[PDB]
């Protein structure tokens, strides 16, 4: 995590902007719906055979959400990330068995979702910013997996 | 395999395109000199500031590659088989930076294109890249 | 794309496997798992203790499937279908794992087949588990 | 590192074994004939058209124990590979343009070669402790890119 402080305030900049119940709705159910085979975790979330049904569906809706939220806090201890999200690691880990590639997937396609949503705004040098963040995030999220 | 659907996706996304290919394929590749900085290990030879002549130029090239694949959406191993000799033979750019580049290509279209940058087009879209990297990468060894 | 050279050199070092791919199979997921531990992810109801009964089980079907790859190497599309339809659609692997396990079972055939993991062979057998990959991630989407 | 006593000490010892000579030679050309591309920084050494011809070119040989010799001394600083290769990381960078994705091409090559070596020595817990050195380095290495 090399963010020079003017990489830090650019993603704070935008970060205050973003919706993140809409955001994070709108990145999970892209990453369903790109590469379907992360809907490996998500069989109770029911139909997931379209992308409309995807993205529409009320459960991707609410654990989008839920995502973001984590991720959101996550933005907040840039300083500490692996800190932050430490029972978060063992929880994926541990319990919910997910691959942390997962991790660096829903960042790109998070990535994809800012500039979607901002055009113009998310200037070279912002998405730079963000790729890093999104790095530090899955690597933070990775930390405690054994 | 691109399906009908992923045809109909790309062909159409890349429509809107247009004529700002050129620009869409400049800005890909300083988003991605920008954010995986080991990507310009393959251009020593280039200025790569911002607004870089070279960098509109190559920009340009990658353009018009893309829009030939597209308009041989069929037959795309043969439309790009000058350019899957080139880059396997004198270029030798290691395969992970297309992956890279198609990413920074997929953010500046979803920047360009709101309206059509939907989740099945972003899907189609993300195949179609990955098919011509496929190509591009077919004679390495 | 397999050459003849690749597919002689192959068949060969197959050969010389015999009836230890099975244990080679089993000693390959080992390493992937002590060196890989993200791998373990896909495996939750394994004992994947050493010499658990589950990971020997388990590396005796690999190996086979290669062999079965190895022996319709011209025909591997055909000769997988079954395997590509199942990581696709019920076991959904992510990709990147295959090399994780490709690059684990060269450790393991170099530590075993030293006369036979030449250069040449090394090149030809590396080649050959990432058609396999290839093959097995085809349906993916 | 986050090198166990244990791991470091299985490293340590095996290395002890090494003749950085054959080792290096065998490396560099390995990754050569395995992913020919590499040749791309290799012209100047002549011809590497075939397996033997890249096994036997003595330029060849004569890089892979200058590689090696470096990965040998770096063995020696496991507690700070970053401080270790920061000069060389510059070069690397700076002077030859080799992209890092080469550091692990190699670095898996090397333990081929290792298992190639010592057989039954190499165990699954000692290719283990290895993996995650051959990592560090490439990181290392990489560190100062920009
Ligand atoms: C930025 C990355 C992520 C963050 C911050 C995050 C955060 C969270 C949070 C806060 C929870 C609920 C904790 C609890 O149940 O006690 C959760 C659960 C879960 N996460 Fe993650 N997540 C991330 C990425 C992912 C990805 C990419 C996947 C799968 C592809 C995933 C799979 C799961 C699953 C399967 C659960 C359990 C859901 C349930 O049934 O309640 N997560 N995550
Ligand atoms: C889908 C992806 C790609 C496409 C369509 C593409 C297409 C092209 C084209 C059309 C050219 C110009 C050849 C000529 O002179 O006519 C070119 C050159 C080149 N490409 Fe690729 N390329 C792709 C990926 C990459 C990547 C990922 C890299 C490295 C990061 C790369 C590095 C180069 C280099 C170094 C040149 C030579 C430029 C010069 O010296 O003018 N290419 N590419
Ligand atoms: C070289 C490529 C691979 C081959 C040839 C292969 C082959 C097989 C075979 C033959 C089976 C058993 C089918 C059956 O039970 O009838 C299987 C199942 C399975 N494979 Fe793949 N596999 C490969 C790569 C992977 C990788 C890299 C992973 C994960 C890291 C993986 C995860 C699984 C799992 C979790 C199962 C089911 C285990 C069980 O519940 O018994 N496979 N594979
Ligand atoms: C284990 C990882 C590596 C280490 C420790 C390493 C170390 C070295 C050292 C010590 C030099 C000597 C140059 C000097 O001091 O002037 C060198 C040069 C060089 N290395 Fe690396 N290297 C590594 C990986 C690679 C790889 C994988 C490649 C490309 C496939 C590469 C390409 C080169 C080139 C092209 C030179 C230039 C030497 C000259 O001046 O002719 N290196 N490296």
């Amino acid at each position: 995590m090399h963010l020079t402080p003017e990489e830090k305030s650019a993603v704070t900049a935008l970060w205050g902007k973003v919706n993140v119940d809409e955001v994070g709705g709108e990145a999970l159910g892209r990453l369903l719906v790109v590469y379907p085979w992360t809907q490996r975790f998500f069989e109770s979330f029911g139909d997931l055979s379209t992308p409309d049904a995807v993205m529409g569906n009320p459960k991707v809706k609410a654990h989008g959400k839920k995502v973001l939220g984590a991720f959101s806090d996550g933005l907040a201890h840039l300083d500490n990330l692996k800190g932050t999200f430490a029972t978060l690691s063992e929880l994926h880990c541990d319990k919910a068995h997910v691959d942390p590639e997962n991790f660096r997937l829903l960042g790109n396609v998070l990535v994809c979702v800012l500039a979607h949503h901002f055009g113009k705004e998310f200037t070279p040098p912002v998405q730079a910013a963000y790729q890093k963040v999104v790095a530090g995030v899955a690597n933070a999220l990775a930390h405690k997996y054994h | 395999v691109l399906s009908p659907a992923d045809k109909t996706n790309v062909k159409a996304a890349w429509g809107k395109v247009g004529a700002h290919a050129g620009e869409y394929g400049a800005e890909a590749l300083e988003r991605m000199f920008l954010s995986f900085p080991t990507t310009k290990t393959y251009f020593p030879h280039f200025d790569l500031s911002h607004g870089s002549a070279q960098v509109k130029g190559h920009g340009k090239k990658v353009a018009d590659a893309l829009t030939n694949a597209v308009a041989h959406v069929d037959d795309m191993p043969n439309a790009l088989s000058a350019l899957s000799d080139l880059h396997a033979h004198k270029l030798r750019v290691d395969p992970v930076n297309f992956k890279l580049l198609s990413h920074c290509l997929l953010v500046t279209l979803a920047a360009h294109l709101p309206a059509e940058f939907t989740p099945a087009v972003h899907a189609s879209l993300d195949k179609f890249l990955a098919s011509v990297s496929t190509v591009l990468t077919s004679k390495y060894r």
